[PDB]
């Protein structure tokens, strides 16, 4: 989320003209999921309640 | 490419997790120059005719 | 007392590739079609995910005494007879910033603060790593029911 | 076959003896090294010498190349040299032929050698074939490595005869082999069940070749 | 026998080692002899040495 | 020859060598067939 | 100088630590991984050229692991703010009084 | 030395046509014969004088001035019981002097030079001070020899901006008076150090800026950047300053100079060959154009004026002190003023190269190319020496058919060696005298002898380009 | 393997042009032709041990597929008929034989083997 | 799945290209696969790759020249030699060079050369094109 | 300790020099401890060394001499042979030999001889300085 993505199209390729960053690339893949859910904790959502 | 890239890596890290025993053997070795202790044999008695 | 030398220093990868991609110092003549720019801004955005593991590697050499040490955290600097350690030091993994051409455009003003690890983890391994100090004098924590 | 990252395929030899590198102090005509299973590994060296005006053989009368000194042999490609052969020098011999060329001949054999020269008697009592074969071994100060058997014996006799023939006909009946080299001696049944190691093709790779069948045995 | 070597610009451990011995993969062997921490980043007045091989391997 | 004891140890470096070794698989030929009933 | 002839194995290193292990290594994974997408191997393709320069710097690591535990607890001349917290000397851990 | 007794004894040790330079600067010593060209401070003697060596320079010129800015740092490494295990030594310099001609000469003889001619403008001096009027007196003394084709001054980075545009303007005015000379500049970088990364578009633009005149710009070409080399410095042993430091620690200066390590004074002799050694390793800077005069007497020398000098490597060079990159150079060749700047790079497995040919006219469809303007100065001179023994002759057609067969030789002998393109030699050429054609009958009443010549000269290629085509099949 | 023959000549007496424009200029030094073709084609390589591979160009020329030969020298001979007053020579006469070279790797390379393999 | 061409080969173009809104990487085969090869190959120079010391062709050492008949006989040992080493999947018809002709002065200075190719309709042994290279040998 | 062209060797001067505030003796080293070499090689006559009768030079044999063609061969021949036996370390370029130009009759008598040469970059087999010999052979 912290990386420039550009194309032909945002020049002269500032930071101002990028399109967006790279996390839609890791978005819809099943490894990455999974691994996102199993690192979750509980006590954070029980102590905001 | 990252996956294949993450399993080419690994016994690099096996070989980092040694420091932990390396740290204690400078400490107990080196720093206090303490040896270790050797064997004892044993002993039989034989009848004879 | 051995010799001292900078373990962490890290060369950048883009740095031993061939100079037909455009990635090296050298970079691309300026007569080319805005695609081959976009095309080397996307290769060089790509090779970060695997800098900062080789980075972040050698991070971790040259900062083992910092596992080990016996200092007590502090927040507000005082003198109170011990040994002291500031915010800057209370970590069980460190990390560093990368280098190389272009970075200006590429990876903007700070991007480290989402590397730290969760504070939970953080009393964990120091917990242990404490355990692991004491337990060389033949003494522990656990044996005492009033000091839990 | 040739090793790959050879600049240049120039092929190099090293003649050591007694540690000393004595490869361009003569002139070397010819070298051949034998290695085969179940015998004692062998080498021959041919040295042109000799001379009529001066009526002697300056290399005969050297120190280097006299019987029982110790010879090791490397070879290989463009100064990468690997070990081939190491024994000890057992006969020494002059010859000079009908249109007055001269030359030293020298014949050296593996440490083997040295099992083959003499009868025995022995006695072994309750023991296996391994057992007898590793202790008489080990009396000469080599190395042994022997896979065990199975069966174990009553009684085993040697009887008025050579250590290097009780071993070979004891091995034999149990259906190992012999190979000897580098002060070791190994015992093991034969290798059938490996992976290949090159491809030797009729048309691509191969300067002679012969083969055959018999259905009689 | 043993050689010597200067480091100028455009010149990395690998293509040197190649030069030298004909195959790159000594070039671990010699960023120890001459005690080089990282051997990715030579400088350029460095003089390395270059031993002979071992007679029989 | 089916065997690597059979052949002809070679001792010249200056130059008929394909003669002395079809003059030794004929004798060896015919002296080992000497011994079957 | 310490060493007058060198081999494969003299200075030594770990097992690990080859070129031809790591890429074979890596090449296996691919093929299992995305053998039925990617199946052009050969030198011109990028995919083996980034695998190799990782192969290159991940030897350069295991390099610097290997470095004398004398040397990697070195501490730093030149920072005034250097101190010894880790160890403890034999003057005071191993006294007692009488 | 004198000899008596017969035997044997020992001492110490005592042609390009197109490439022959005139380096202008000041020496040391400037003694020929019998006269000392420095005996009066007001009156100073300048002369040529031809050189064919550096042994012959030094015979006349001497050497350099010492150094007094140099500092080297020993450092030790001792056990805990306070006994030595290790020493090492590392040498400095802060400030070099601008008095760098035989730094020049050896720079100059080692990339393959050849017999030169050097004209001195007074002595070196610790002072540091170089002076526009005496190179310019120095300019118009060389004016005087013949043999002359190229103008050097090593020295001419330490003027300011007015004082570098008036020099290189005289040098051009003359070699187009002159019609047989070629001027070779380096681009003044900036003080800074460590320089900045794009210094070199800065000091590009400054270059653009001078007042050189318009006319005359084929006549020259600019090279950048400096160069680090190994020649070694001269120095003043007294004077070298010397650091101790202990186990990695803050440096402390000690209390005798390299003088007190000397075993002549009572010194230690294994200290004093280490800081030796130590100074010897420093890399000495130098400006390219000495090492580019003698690429092009090489270059001449082994495959003719027509072969554009680049791409080959330098000798005795480490690298170049400014690492120049693509999008840089694209600014430098080609450029709206035409004032084209001639890049060195470094290649990997490859060194260091010039990489580019180019004058100061560089959008001119004729003298674009440096060797296009050198060829026709070599043959423009050599068919004038040809034509000399006829003067004074009688001016009829008996002499204008000798003057053109002579001229058709000539350019026979240039056809077949490969110079002049097309596949026969009328393509080649063409040579024209006579009445009506070429003269009048009042410039025959006059003395006056007119000849028309043109020639197609070869040129080199700087892109290639590849394309692929498919066929089925 | 294919061969080569080739004869050849050096001439130093003053008759024949040299093919660098200048006038006046005729070949005068055989000596040093000798020791530079010798030293390049016939002699040792201390770092290889064996004497170095040589390739033959001319111009436009075409020998098959290829615009060179590449080759070892097997003979050669010289013969010097003319010499100077203090014994340096001015004609040499030079016979060669090469014979032709290609490396394993290239040449199984070039025969494309096709095949129900 | 056994398409046609399929022992020619599928890899990554030149140069890599990515795509966000279909979260992939460009993808080449065939015909493609092998015009992209060549560009590779003669745009390298032979001690580039880390490892790989032999790869590449030095075109760029013959710049700064005319064209001669003895510089073109060496343009086309090295392109031949090159692409015999490094481009199995080829044969090789005839390389036309050409130095001149647009301005009659900016032409003079550049060299244009052809590269005319086949593709062969058999497998070779020396293609390292998965899964077959590892039956049909080396 | 392992400094640069240690493998050259270092060892007394010529002549010898003592100093007696510094209470040692010269010593030289790398390229001066060759050029000082030759000095004593072709200064030293054959027979002059108690054991070593093949070592030296017998250059004074051809004094009192025109410096005819015969002449310039056997000098050339003396000095080649003498350098190649012992002087490993260098290559030998080339012998320059000139008589005359000063007075134009002091020059007449005297000739002057110059050698060229240059310093290998590798060791060699059949230099004695240690350690290296006892590993790098004869």
């Amino acid at each position: 989320a912290k990386v420039m993505y550009y194309r032909a199209e945002n020049q002269p390729w500032s930071p101002s003209d990028a399109d967006g960053n790279w996390q839609n690339f890791f978005e819809g893949n099943t490894p990455i999921q999974i691994a996102l859910i199993s690192k979750v904790s509980p006590q954070v959502v029980k102590d905001i309640y | 490419l990252y996956f294949a890239f993450l399993e080419v890596l690994q016994p690099a890290r096996d070989d980092l997790n040694r420091l932990t025993q390396r740290h204690l053997d400078f400490f107990y070795r080196q720093v206090l120059l303490l040896p270790d202790r050797p064997a004892q044999a044993d002993q039989v008695h034989l009848l004879f005719e | 007392k051995g010799s001292y030398y900078d373990l962490a220093d890290h060369y950048s990868i883009h740095h031993d590739f061939p100079t037909t991609y455009g990635i090296s110092e050298d970079g691309l003549p300026p007569t080319v079609p805005a695609l081959r720019k976009a095309q080397a801004l996307q290769l060089k955005a790509y090779l970060v995910f695997f800098d900062q593991l080789l980075a972040s590697y050698l991070a971790q050499l040259s900062h083992i005494r910092d596992l080990f040490s016996w200092e007590v955290d502090v927040t507000q600097p005082q003198q109170n007879d011990y040994a002291t350690r500031l915010q800057e030091k209370q970590r069980t993994y460190f990390t560093q910033k990368l280098d190389f051409p272009e970075i200006e455009k590429i990876i903007p003003d700070n991007y480290l603060d989402v590397l730290d690890e969760a504070p939970e983890t953080y009393r964990d391994r120091r917990n242990r790593f404490l355990d692991h100090l004491l337990a060389r004098f033949s003494e522990s924590f656990s044996d005492y029911v009033l000091l839990n | 076959i040739i090793p790959r990252n050879s600049l240049y395929d120039v092929a190099t030899f090293k003649l050591l003896s007694d540690g000393k590198d004595i490869t361009n102090d003569y002139t070397v005509l010819s070298i051949t090294v034998n290695q085969i299973v179940n015998r004692v590994p062998t080498a021959r060296i041919i040295l042109r010498d000799g001379a009529a005006a001066d009526e002697t053989f300056a290399a005969s009368e050297g120190a280097d190349l006299v019987p029982g000194q110790e010879v090791e042999i490397a070879a290989g490609y463009d100064g990468s040299d690997q070990k081939i052969f190491q024994g000890l020098i057992v006969k020494h011999a002059l010859k000079v032929t009908a249109n007055g060329d001269s030359m030293l001949m020298l014949d050296c054999r593996g440490l083997a050698t040295k099992l083959t020269v003499g009868r025995h008697n022995r006695y072994f009592v309750d023991t296996k074939d391994s057992d007898a074969i590793a202790e008489i071994i080990a009396q000469h100060s080599l190395s042994a490595d022997v896979a065990a058997t199975q069966v174990q014996h009553p009684e085993i006799v040697q009887y008025y005869a050579t250590d290097w023939d009780f071993i070979l006909s004891r091995a034999e009946m149990n259906g190992q082999i012999v190979v000897a080299q580098d002060e070791k001696i190994k015992v093991k049944a034969p290798n059938t069940s490996g992976a290949p190691q090159i491809t030797l093709t009729y048309g691509v790779n191969l300067l002679e070749l012969e083969a055959a069948m018999d259905a009689r045995h | 026998v043993t050689h010597q070597r200067k480091v100028k610009a455009g010149d990395t451990l690998p293509l040197m080692t190649h030069r030298i011995y004909g195959d790159p993969a000594y070039y671990l062997q010699i960023a120890k002899v001459n005690g080089l921490i990282n051997f990715r980043k030579l400088a350029t007045n460095t003089d390395l040495r270059f031993p002979p091989l071992e007679k029989t391997q | 020859p089916l065997e690597i004891r059979e052949l002809v140890i070679k001792a010249s470096v200056n130059e008929q060598s394909a003669i002395i070794a079809a003059c030794v698989e004929q004798v060896l030929a015919i002296l080992q067939e000497k011994s079957e009933r | 100088p310490e060493y007058l002839s060198i081999s494969k194995q003299k200075p030594d290193f770990p097992p690990y630590l080859n070129f031809q292990t790591l890429r074979d290594i890596g090449i296996t994974h691919l093929q299992a991984l995305s053998g039925k997408i990617w199946t052009d191997y050969n030198l011109h393709d990028p995919g083996v050229t980034i695998l190799e320069v990782l192969c290159y710097a991940i030897t350069d690591l295991g390099y610097r692991n290997n470095l004398d535990i004398a040397d990697l607890l070195a501490l730093n001349p030149q920072d005034g703010n250097s101190r010894e917290n880790n160890f403890f000397t034999p003057d005071a851990v191993l006294t007692c009084n009488p | 030395s004198t000899y008596k007794t017969p035997g044997v004894y020992i001492e110490e040790i005592s042609q390009v046509e197109t490439a022959i330079p005139a380096f202008i600067g000041y020496t040391q010593i400037a003694k020929v014969g019998v006269e000392n060209f420095h005996t009066d401070a007001d009156n100073l003697i300048l002369r040529p004088v031809r050189i064919t060596s550096l042994l012959e320079y030094e015979q006349f010129f001497g050497k350099a001035i010492n150094e007094t800015t140099i500092q080297v740092v020993i450092q030790d490494t001792t056990d805990s019981r306070g006994n030595l295990t290790e020493r090492k030594a590392s040498a400095r310099i802060t400030s070099p002097s601008p008095h760098n001609l035989y730094y020049s000469m050896q720079a100059y003889f080692a990339n393959g030079g050849g017999p030169c001619y050097i004209v001195s403008v007074g002595p070196m001096s610790n002072t540091g001070t170089i002076q526009l009027e005496a190179l310019q007196n120095g300019l118009a003394e060389v004016a005087k020899e013949d043999e002359v084709t190229l103008l050097v001054f090593p020295e001419s980075q330490s003027l300011s901006d007015e004082n570098y545009a008036a020099l290189m303007s005289a040098a051009l005015e003359q070699c187009a008076n002159l019609q047989d000379r070629f001027t070779v500049m380096d681009l003044k970088l900036p003080a800074t150090r460590p320089i900045p990364a794009n210094a070199i578009v800065g000091a590009s633009n400054a270059f653009r800026d001078l007042s050189l005149p318009q006319d005359n710009l084929k006549y020259g070409a600019c090279y950048a950047p400096d160069i680090e080399t190994i020649f070694n410095y001269f120095y003043q042993e007294d004077a070298v300053t010397i650091f101790r430091s202990v186990n990695g620690g803050a440096e402390e200066q000690d209390t005798l100079t390299m003088a007190g390590y000397n075993p002549a004074n009572g010194g230690d002799g294994i200290q004093y060959a280490l800081i030796e050694s130590a100074i010897d390793q420093l890399p000495l800077i130098l400006p390219p154009s000495p090492l580019v005069v003698g690429q092009y007497a090489r270059t001449d020398n082994t495959r003719g004026v027509w072969k554009a000098p680049a791409n080959v490597a330098l000798s005795s060079v480490i690298k170049p002190v400014l690492k120049i990159t693509n999008e840089q150079q694209n600014n430098l060749n080609v450029h709206p003023t035409g004032k084209s700047i001639n890049a060195i790079r470094a290649f990997t497995g490859k060194g260091t190269l010039i990489w580019g040919a180019r004058t100061l006219a560089g959008n001119d469809n004729e003298w674009r190319y440096v060797s296009v303007r050198r060829f026709f100065n070599m043959a423009e001179e050599s068919i004038k020496k040809g034509s000399e023994p006829f003067v004074f002759e009688p001016n009829d057609a008996n002499t204008w058919t000798k003057v053109k067969a002579m001229i058709e030789n000539f350019l026979t002998l240039q056809w077949r060696a490969g110079a002049l393109a097309g596949a026969k030699p009328e393509q080649a050429f063409y040579v024209k005298i006579g009445l009506n054609e070429t003269m009048t009958a009042l410039d025959i009443l006059e003395g006056r002898m007119i000849v028309e010549i043109g020639m197609a000269v070869v040129r080199p290629a700087e892109f290639i380009i590849l394309k692929f085509s498919h066929k089925m099949q | 393997p294919e061969e080569l023959k080739l004869d050849f000549t050096f001439d130093g007496t003053g008759v024949v042009p040299v093919n660098n424009g200048k006038p006046g200029e005729f070949h005068q030094d055989v000596a040093d032709q000798v020791r530079v073709f010798l030293d390049l084609v016939y002699s040792m390589n201390s770092e290889t041990h064996k004497p170095n591979f040589l390739r033959l160009i001319w111009g436009d020329f075409s020998f098959g597929e290829k615009n060179g030969f590449d080759c070892l020298l097997t003979d050669l001979q010289i013969n010097y008929t003319l010499f100077d007053q203090t014994g340096k020579p001015l004609r040499a006469k030079l016979s060669t034989t090469f014979t032709s070279y290609v490396e394993q790797n290239r040449r199984v390379r070039e025969e494309g083997k096709q095949s129900p393999d | 799945d056994d398409e046609s061409n399929a022992y020619l080969g599928t890899g990554w173009g030149f140069p890599p290209t990515f795509e966000k809104k279909a979260r992939s990487v460009r993808l080449v085969s065939a015909e493609d696969d092998i015009r992209e090869s060549l560009q590779i190959l003669l745009s390298t120079n032979l001690g580039e790759r880390v490892m790989q010391p032999n790869y590449g062709c030095n075109l760029q050492d013959l710049l700064f020249e005319s064209l001669s008949p003895t510089v073109a006989s060496n343009i086309k040992e090295l392109v031949r030699t090159a692409i015999l080493y490094y481009e199995p999947r080829i044969r090789l018809n005839k390389l036309d060079i050409q130095q001149g002709i647009v301005n009659e002065a900016d032409a003079q200075g550049l060299i244009q050369i052809i590269v005319d190719c086949t593709i062969i309709s058999t497998n070779s042994r020396f293609n390292f094109v998965y899964p077959f290279y590892l039956q049909e040998g080396s």
